[PDB]
RNA sequence: CUCUAAGCACAACCUGCGGGAACCCGUACCGCAAACCGACACAGGUGGGCGGGUGCAAGAGCACUCAGGCGCGCGGGAGAA
RNA sequence: GAAUGCCGGCAUGAGUAACGAUAAAGAGGGUGAGAAUCCCUCUCGCCGUAAGCCCAAGGGUUCCUACGCAAUGGUCGUCAGCGUAGGGUUAGGCGGGACCUAAGGUGAAGCCGAAAGGCGUAGCCGAAGGGCAGCCGGUUAAUAUUCCGGCCCUUCCCGCAG
RNA sequence: AGCCGGUAGCGGGCGUGGAUCCCUGGAUGUCCGAAUGGGGGAACCCGGCCGGCGGGAACGCCGGUCACCGCGCGCGCGGGGGGAACCUGGGGAACUGAAACAUCUCAGUACCCAGAGGAGAGGAAAGAGAAAUCGACUCCCUGAGUAGCGGCGAGCGAAAGGGGACCAGCCUAAACCGUCCGGCUUGUCCGGGCGGGGUCGUGGGGCCCUCGGACCGAAUCCCCAGCCUAGCCGAAGCUGUUGGGAAGCAGCGCCAGAGAGGGUGAAAGCCCCGUAGGCGAAAGGUGGGGGGAUAGGUGAGGGUACCCGAGUACCCCGUGGUUCGUGGAGCCAUGGGGGAAUCUGGGCGGACCACCGCCUAAGGCUAAGUACUCCGGGUGACCGAUAGCGCACCAGUAC
């Protein structure tokens, strides 16, 4: 997404505990599956949202992997 | 992280899959290495239903070419889940 | 590591050579993969279009064709003259494009 | 036969040279070579059975180094050997070289 | 299935009933062939099962037929050697 | 300029031989720019211990449907096992594995060999052999002992009873 | 200052609040593969144990762990496999040449195998060989097609010496002390560890007497420069003209530590990319150079004769290596047999003996100079699409 929103996403993710982080990823993964459904019926005009959520999930798992590895 | 949303990939959009909604059988594209027990738990976490039967089948990719370049579409796997009596998956009854 | 581009969107440049030599115009776009630029009003070619949406009449449109970047020279906004580009390190440490004629900044 | 466990003596390649004629030092015109071909020379490997710490240890040794085996039996009296396996025993005796 | 050893006989096994649980891969199509082996949509080669009826001494033979499947992916004429 | 030279291009033979079983065709209607060759109907002929049907190998989308005809098809082509796209293979009971062993292979123990390696009991692997619980019908354009319907059954876990 | 790879488009986004992109470190990294829980027809299948997930006990999924082999007191550590050529070791042809052919040649080559590493080997004299000499090893030139070897045929082919490259020397075994443990032939015992001692050829060391009481310094460790893995600054030209286009032609200038080269519409020092000359690393790699530590290193006589690497030297048998093919056949190596001594010992100087000299065997390590080119860059009286790599291109592909 926008570069400032990535930065804010990383500040907030880093204030989350591993349990919060897992629960967020589980939520964003659900929304990603919702995006794939929508895109498969031709309903996702804004297809950039699929990639954005995928990288979001990557950042969150990266920070989750950070917090179990200081 | 491995969630139910990693097992279930997309619904199967075909007149054959649609004809199964009436009996409570919903067809999904699922992950190729996912077992029947896994798909059961993944549907029951994803769509708030009870799964009483899961059939599965592998669907080999179609060989295709583009001019000089012969290739192959990825392999896929379909799962058909039967939900408990009187239940329904609203995200599919769409359609 | 990068294609060196002495000219930017959308400073003002002289087309110093070619059929449109002497023209002054704004850099509409810069194409590094092609070492080209597009200059407003310069290199106008007639492209043929099929009947369609966007051109329900068919016919032709006008298009600016690209120019090789070396045919183009920025006009310095201080002294207003065409010039080669020099580099200059600001007080903070950043480098900017300055005018070889006078010394003014070109951004 | 293979390798002397004590000296590492192993088969070597030697030539077998067939000769005719009378040696010059006997008044002949000299020796002529009527055939050269490869053969192997083996160590005189034998089995030596010795009993160390109430176990039987069997060495595959060149006859030349048979006394070197009993030498290792002596040098093993200072080693704490009982309770060990015949394999682990032979290693101790062999490490004493 | 039966016999017993360690063990254990709050266990354990057998019988009966009840609820629950039951995974992975194949499954299309061709398959005596134009889709397999023979460079070919090649008169060749390819293991197992079903293989109806009538008559002929019998039979999986032979002739004609059922079900079923084909007329073999160049044709039209002429009626010399 | 020659090496029956090498690679390629194009000639000649020649509009010639051939067009791959002598089981065989005829007509009407349709479609289409185009029809002996595609679809439909009637007539005719051929196989029928197969030239019909079902398994297994092997092959690997060739299946079904829509749109196509440059090339592939020994002619033609509107057709096709061809091109483009979409769809299609559903199992506790069928087959294989979470079972068994056969030749053989491998191989703790052990034996042998310059090296690489060769052997080798048990054990392990190894099947179209042993073992093990599903029959009939309906349904799709295309799957069905698999989905559905009816009637049956097996194993594992846990509980109760004897 | 643009960007979402080749790659346009549909449809949607990102970037001076610094994106794309380039370098470095990290994170993730399904499955197979040495492949290593077990099996297997590589990329599939099937388990044990601990923890988790679901209604979860059966079923499944997720995370962790579980091969064999070696070495040290069940715990660690290590090994496995790969790498274009190069290297060492273990094995090791033939065509061919000898105008036939067998000794000989091809050749210890091709190849197989084991292993090593950025190199590998070798290496600190039991050397050379004749100089009253030299002084580790490797590598180049020469010596030299010499000396020799050779069915004295075909052919094969040294070393010393000289000129150069590089330069560097070390640890140990034994004597004799100490300690620990073991043994039961009870001790002034034997053995095994570990520590101290000690390392040489004019011999040296041990042990006992007298005397004399800081320089040297790693090949190991630390720091640093330098270098590598992205980059960056970089002089000076305008006009007219012919022309699609100027860089051509013409006029008038200008830079040069830069007039290498490539581009731009044709032929440009001054338009562009560059060039000369300069500048540059938070991170990783290197660091043979500068600095610093550590390990380490070191006397004289005198007496004593304790020690100085064993199935070894040495001799004989059978062979290999060398220029040496049995030759007068030594030397180095060793498969078989026999089998010593510790300096008053032993090996060598081409049978052997004398004399005269050289050197210290049977333990180990050691940079540099040398080789190679998978990789990167620079340069060609190298190729220019039948050429040059087999491949300029979706090639180790189609087939
Ligand atoms: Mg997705
Ligand atoms: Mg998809
Ligand atoms: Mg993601
Ligand atoms: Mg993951
Ligand atoms: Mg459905
Ligand atoms: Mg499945
Ligand atoms: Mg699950
Ligand atoms: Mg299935
Ligand atoms: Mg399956
Ligand atoms: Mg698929
Ligand atoms: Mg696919
Ligand atoms: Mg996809
Ligand atoms: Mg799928
Ligand atoms: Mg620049
Ligand atoms: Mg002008
Ligand atoms: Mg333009
Ligand atoms: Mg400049
Ligand atoms: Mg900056
Ligand atoms: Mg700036
Ligand atoms: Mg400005
Ligand atoms: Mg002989
Ligand atoms: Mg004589
Ligand atoms: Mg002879
Ligand atoms: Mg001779
Ligand atoms: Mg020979
Ligand atoms: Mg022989
Ligand atoms: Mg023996
Ligand atoms: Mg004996
Ligand atoms: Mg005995
Ligand atoms: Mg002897
Ligand atoms: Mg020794
Ligand atoms: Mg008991
Ligand atoms: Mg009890
Ligand atoms: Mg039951
Ligand atoms: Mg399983
Ligand atoms: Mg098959
Ligand atoms: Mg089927
Ligand atoms: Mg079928
Ligand atoms: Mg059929
Ligand atoms: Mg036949
Ligand atoms: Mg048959
Ligand atoms: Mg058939
Ligand atoms: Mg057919
Ligand atoms: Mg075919
Ligand atoms: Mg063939
Ligand atoms: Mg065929
Ligand atoms: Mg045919
Ligand atoms: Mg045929
Ligand atoms: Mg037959
Ligand atoms: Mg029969
Ligand atoms: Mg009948
Ligand atoms: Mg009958
Ligand atoms: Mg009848
Ligand atoms: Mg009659
Ligand atoms: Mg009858
Ligand atoms: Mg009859
Ligand atoms: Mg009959
Ligand atoms: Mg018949
Ligand atoms: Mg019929
Ligand atoms: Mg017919
Ligand atoms: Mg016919
Ligand atoms: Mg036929
Ligand atoms: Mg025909
Ligand atoms: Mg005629
Ligand atoms: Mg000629
Ligand atoms: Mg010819
Ligand atoms: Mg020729
Ligand atoms: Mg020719
Ligand atoms: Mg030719
Ligand atoms: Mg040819
Ligand atoms: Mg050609
Ligand atoms: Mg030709
Ligand atoms: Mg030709
Ligand atoms: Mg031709
Ligand atoms: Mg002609
Ligand atoms: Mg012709
Ligand atoms: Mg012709
Ligand atoms: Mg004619
Ligand atoms: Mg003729
Ligand atoms: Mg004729
Ligand atoms: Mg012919
Ligand atoms: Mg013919
Ligand atoms: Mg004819
Ligand atoms: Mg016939
Ligand atoms: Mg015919
Ligand atoms: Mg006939
Ligand atoms: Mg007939
Ligand atoms: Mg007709
Ligand atoms: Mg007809
Ligand atoms: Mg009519
Ligand atoms: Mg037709
Ligand atoms: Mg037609
Ligand atoms: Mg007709
Ligand atoms: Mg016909
Ligand atoms: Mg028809
Ligand atoms: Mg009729
Ligand atoms: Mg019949
Ligand atoms: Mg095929
Ligand atoms: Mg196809
Ligand atoms: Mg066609
Ligand atoms: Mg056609
Ligand atoms: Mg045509
Ligand atoms: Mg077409
Ligand atoms: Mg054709
Ligand atoms: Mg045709
Ligand atoms: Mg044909
Ligand atoms: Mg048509
Ligand atoms: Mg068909
Ligand atoms: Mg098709
Ligand atoms: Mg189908
Ligand atoms: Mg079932
Ligand atoms: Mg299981
Ligand atoms: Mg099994
Ligand atoms: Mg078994
Ligand atoms: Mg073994
Ligand atoms: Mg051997
Ligand atoms: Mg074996
Ligand atoms: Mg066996
Ligand atoms: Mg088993
Ligand atoms: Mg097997
Ligand atoms: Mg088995
Ligand atoms: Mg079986
Ligand atoms: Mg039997
Ligand atoms: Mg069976
Ligand atoms: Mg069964
Ligand atoms: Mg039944
Ligand atoms: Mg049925
Ligand atoms: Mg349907
Ligand atoms: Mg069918
Ligand atoms: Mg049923
Ligand atoms: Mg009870
Ligand atoms: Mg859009
Ligand atoms: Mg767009
Ligand atoms: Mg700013
Ligand atoms: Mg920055
Ligand atoms: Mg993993
Ligand atoms: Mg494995
Ligand atoms: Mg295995
Ligand atoms: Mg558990
Ligand atoms: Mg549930
Ligand atoms: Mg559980
Ligand atoms: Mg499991
Ligand atoms: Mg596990
Ligand atoms: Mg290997
Ligand atoms: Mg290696
Ligand atoms: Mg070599
Ligand atoms: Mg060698
Ligand atoms: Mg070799
Ligand atoms: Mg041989
Ligand atoms: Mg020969
Ligand atoms: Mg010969
Ligand atoms: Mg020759
Ligand atoms: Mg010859
Ligand atoms: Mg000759
Ligand atoms: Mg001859
Ligand atoms: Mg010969
Ligand atoms: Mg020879
Ligand atoms: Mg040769
Ligand atoms: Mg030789
Ligand atoms: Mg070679
Ligand atoms: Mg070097
Ligand atoms: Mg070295
Ligand atoms: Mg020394
Ligand atoms: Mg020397
Ligand atoms: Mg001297
Ligand atoms: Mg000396
Ligand atoms: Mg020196
Ligand atoms: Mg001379
Ligand atoms: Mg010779
Ligand atoms: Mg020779
Ligand atoms: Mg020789
Ligand atoms: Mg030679
Ligand atoms: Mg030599
Ligand atoms: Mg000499
Ligand atoms: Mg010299
Ligand atoms: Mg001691
Ligand atoms: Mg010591
Ligand atoms: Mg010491
Ligand atoms: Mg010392
Ligand atoms: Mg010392
Ligand atoms: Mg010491
Ligand atoms: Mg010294
Ligand atoms: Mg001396
Ligand atoms: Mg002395
Ligand atoms: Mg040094
Ligand atoms: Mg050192
Ligand atoms: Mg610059
Ligand atoms: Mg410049
Ligand atoms: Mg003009
Ligand atoms: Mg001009
Ligand atoms: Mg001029
Ligand atoms: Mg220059
Ligand atoms: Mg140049
Ligand atoms: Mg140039
Ligand atoms: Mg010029
Ligand atoms: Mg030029
Ligand atoms: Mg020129
Ligand atoms: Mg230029
Ligand atoms: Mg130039
Ligand atoms: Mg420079
Ligand atoms: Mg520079
Ligand atoms: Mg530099
Ligand atoms: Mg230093
Ligand atoms: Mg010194
Ligand atoms: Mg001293
Ligand atoms: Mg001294
Ligand atoms: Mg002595
Ligand atoms: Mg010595
Ligand atoms: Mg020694
Ligand atoms: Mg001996
Ligand atoms: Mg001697
Ligand atoms: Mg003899
Ligand atoms: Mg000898
Ligand atoms: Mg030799
Ligand atoms: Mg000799
Ligand atoms: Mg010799
Ligand atoms: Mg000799
Ligand atoms: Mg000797
Ligand atoms: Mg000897
Ligand atoms: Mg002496
Ligand atoms: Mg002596
Ligand atoms: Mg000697
Ligand atoms: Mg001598
Ligand atoms: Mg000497
Ligand atoms: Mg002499
Ligand atoms: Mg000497
Ligand atoms: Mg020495
Ligand atoms: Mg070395
Ligand atoms: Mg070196
Ligand atoms: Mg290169
Ligand atoms: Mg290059
Ligand atoms: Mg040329
Ligand atoms: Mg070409
Ligand atoms: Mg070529
Ligand atoms: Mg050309
Ligand atoms: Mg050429
Ligand atoms: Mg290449
Ligand atoms: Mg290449
Ligand atoms: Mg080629
Ligand atoms: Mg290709
Ligand atoms: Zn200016």
């Amino acid at each position: 997404m926008k570069l400032s929103e990535v930065r804010k996403q990383l500040e907030e993710a880093r204030k989350l505990s591993p349990v919060e982080l897992e629960k967020l990823v589980r939520e964003k993964k659900r929304e990603l599956m919702e995006l794939r459904f929508q895109a498969s019926i031709g309903q996702l005009s804004q297809n950039h949202k699929i990639r954005d959520l995928k990288r979001q999930i990557a950042r969150l798992l990266t920070v989750l992997n950070e917090k179990r590895r200081q | 992280m491995k969630t139910a949303y990693d097992v279930i990939l997309a619904p199967v959009l075909s007149e054959k899959a649609y004809a199964g909604f009436a009996e409570g059988k919903y067809t999904f594209w699922v992950h190729p290495k996912a077992t029947k027990t896994e798909i059961k738990n993944a549907v029951e976490t994803a769509f708030k239903v009870k799964v009483v039967k899961v059939n599965t089948l592998h669907v080999r990719g179609k060989k295709k070419r583009l001019g000089r370049y012969l290739g192959k579409r990825p392999d896929r796997k379909k799962a058909i889940v039967q939900v408990a009596p009187g239940q329904k998956i609203e995200a599919l009854e769409g359609l | 590591m990068r294609v060196k581009m002495h000219v930017k969107k959308g400073d003002t440049v002289l087309v110093a050579s070619g059929k449109y030599k002497g023209r002054v115009g704004k850099v509409k776009e810069v194409l590094p993969k092609k070492y080209a630029v597009i200059v407003e009003g310069v290199n106008i070619v007639k492209k043929a279009v099929r009947v369609s949406p966007k051109y329900p009449q068919g016919g032709f449109i006008e298009k600016e064709a690209p120019l090789h970047a070396s045919k183009v020279r920025p006009i310095c906004p201080a002294c207003g003259k065409p010039t080669r580009v020099r580099k200059k390190f600001l007080e903070n440490g950043k480098k900017i494009r300055v005018c070889a004629k006078c010394g003014g900044a070109l951004d | 036969s293979k390798v002397c466990e004590i000296s590492g003596k192993r088969p070597i390649v030697a030539n077998s040279i067939q000769r005719r004629g009378k040696a010059k030092r006997e008044g002949g015109v000299g020796k002529k070579t009527t055939g050269i071909s490869k053969r192997r020379q083996y160590p005189n490997l034998q089995k030596v059975r010795v009993r160390v710490a109430g176990q039987e240890i069997t060495f595959r040794v060149a006859a030349s180094h048979i006394p070197k085996v009993y030498e290792l039996v002596e040098r093993a009296k200072g080693l704490k050997l009982e309770g060990l396996s015949p394999k682990e025993i032979k290693k101790e005796l062999l490490k004493l070289l």
